[PDB]
């Protein structure tokens, strides 16, 4: 039950 | 063993059902080929129907299964949409159970992590009023998941961003800039930066909602991750026309950005330079 | 509470150990203050020792706990490096178990999301040859994690970007520009755009590797997220010297860039205008 979130800032 | 597990989703035995759901989400967590095998075995109509179950243990496993399937490619997300998961997910946003609410929010964010068609399907299912209402939740985990769902929707086209604005996300997001919880704060900042990544009218709506004083104030945050999210939001705002650029300068952003060009963090100096470049 | 679970990470009972690990991951996922309390209680030396475990479940959980601690501030990531996590993490990049490999890549991408000091520590630990080798992987799930880890390393200074180039990442990234998988294509474009955010020598390396014809072709993509990624990669290349700007013009970018100033999406319009302005 593992939740991963990825975000990109230019 | 996959057609047997699918058959087991039609079992009235709650333990057998929970076991079959756990095993299907395990296969679905191992890549696009495995997800497609789960789709091709016909698991989706049964998974979608199980979202109407009133039992928390079944719902949690069924939502976990769908979110793993929705973690694949756009075609695999479209398969979930075509099976009718979205009306059932939107109904679960009314659930009083906070654990179910988190799982449904995570499943929705995965669907909204697809292409613009996938995001539009989430909007057309009426997810936005329920997402915006969830921004009033006292539960910090619900807030984080609702904010992540909104930021995924706002990562779409100009119409997808406008839908987020029209549903009333901005006053709720601006209020969350007052949050003492740095994890909620980062998520609210990320959602605003995605809305500020649209056209001039979208950027103007962020300005009109009163986001600029709090954004400029957060550029002084001792937490560098918050500082960087605030800076990214302001850099997106600075992408606007002269009216938008003038509003940023009136809010006091120039003096902060110039000062940030000497900051210890190389990423901060770099992004402050690009922001200051857009403004002038 | 915390000292007991820290002591339990050294327990001979597998269940007491599994429970302590899960508890430690839960506290570490609740923000920087809770991460700091886990560090202060001395959880890191025990977590680092568990990276040598033969048990698959314990390994995945220790990697997940470390990825949570590494989601904090730069000083908290430095605490993970100072505890000696990196040699064990880099070793796990050679794992035949894709579940362990995914968690190891995720932990590394979190460490590489810090400052230049933290990124340089990842490079000095020998992560780049293992990462570049993973770009040839037939598993799309692993390929995406490897691309994400590489893009974080390439988000650093020119010295860190040059290390990525020196490891032979560019031919693998240019090859992935032909991928029919849109998620892989997006990640490959993001890795390339970060490399291209460096100085003229780093930008010229991207040009020499033959990225421009594929980038120019992707400006015709009907997928707006792919289009934006390609536009940002070209805009970064166009931020170089006259020789780099000339290469973009020679590759035939000007016509499509001017046409994209009238694209339906107002953000595409702005990005195309910014790119074209850098060139002229």
């Amino acid at each position: 039950r593992r939740r991963r979130r990825r975000r990109r800032r230019r | 063993e996959l057609p047997q597990m699918v058959q087991q989703l039609n079992s009235p035995d709650q333990q057998e059902l929970q076991s079959a759901l756990r095993k299907l989400s395990q296969i679905a967590s191992g890549g696009n080929e495995q997800i497609q095998a789960v789709i091709d075995a016909g698991a989706l109509p049964a998974l979608v129907q199980l979202l109407s179950s009133p039992n928390e243990q079944i719902l949690q496993e069924a939502l976990w299964a769908l979110s793993n399937i929705a973690s694949g490619g756009n075609e695999q997300i479209q398969a979930v949409i075509d099976a009718g998961a979205l009306p059932a997910l939107v109904q679960l946003l009314s659930s009083p159970n906070e654990q179910i609410l988190q799982e449904a929010l995570w499943a929705l964010s995965n669907i909204a992590s697809g292409g613009n068609e996938q995001i539009q399907a989430v909007i057309d299912a009426g997810a936005l009023p329920a997402l915006v209402q969830l921004l009033s939740s006292p539960n910090e985990q619900i807030l984080q998941e609702a904010l992540w769902a909104l930021s995924n929707i706002a990562s779409g086209g100009n119409e997808q961003i406008q839908a987020v604005i029209d549903a009333g996300a901005l006053p709720a997001l601006v209020q969350l800039l007052s949050s003492p919880n740095e994890q909620i704060l980062q998520e609210a900042l990320w959602a605003l930066s995605n809305i500020a990544s649209g056209g001039n009218e979208q950027i103007q709506a962020v300005i009109d909602a009163g986001a600029l004083p709090a954004l400029v104030q957060l550029l002084s945050s001792p937490n560098e991750q918050i500082l960087q999210e605030a800076l990214w939001a302001l850099s997106n705002i600075a992408s606007g026309g002269n009216e938008q650029k003038q509003a940023v300068k009136e809010a006091g952003a120039l003096e902060k950005l110039e000062q940030l060009q000497s900051h210890e963090n190389e990423k901060i100096q770099k992004e402050a330079q690009e922001a200051l470049e857009k403004l002038q």
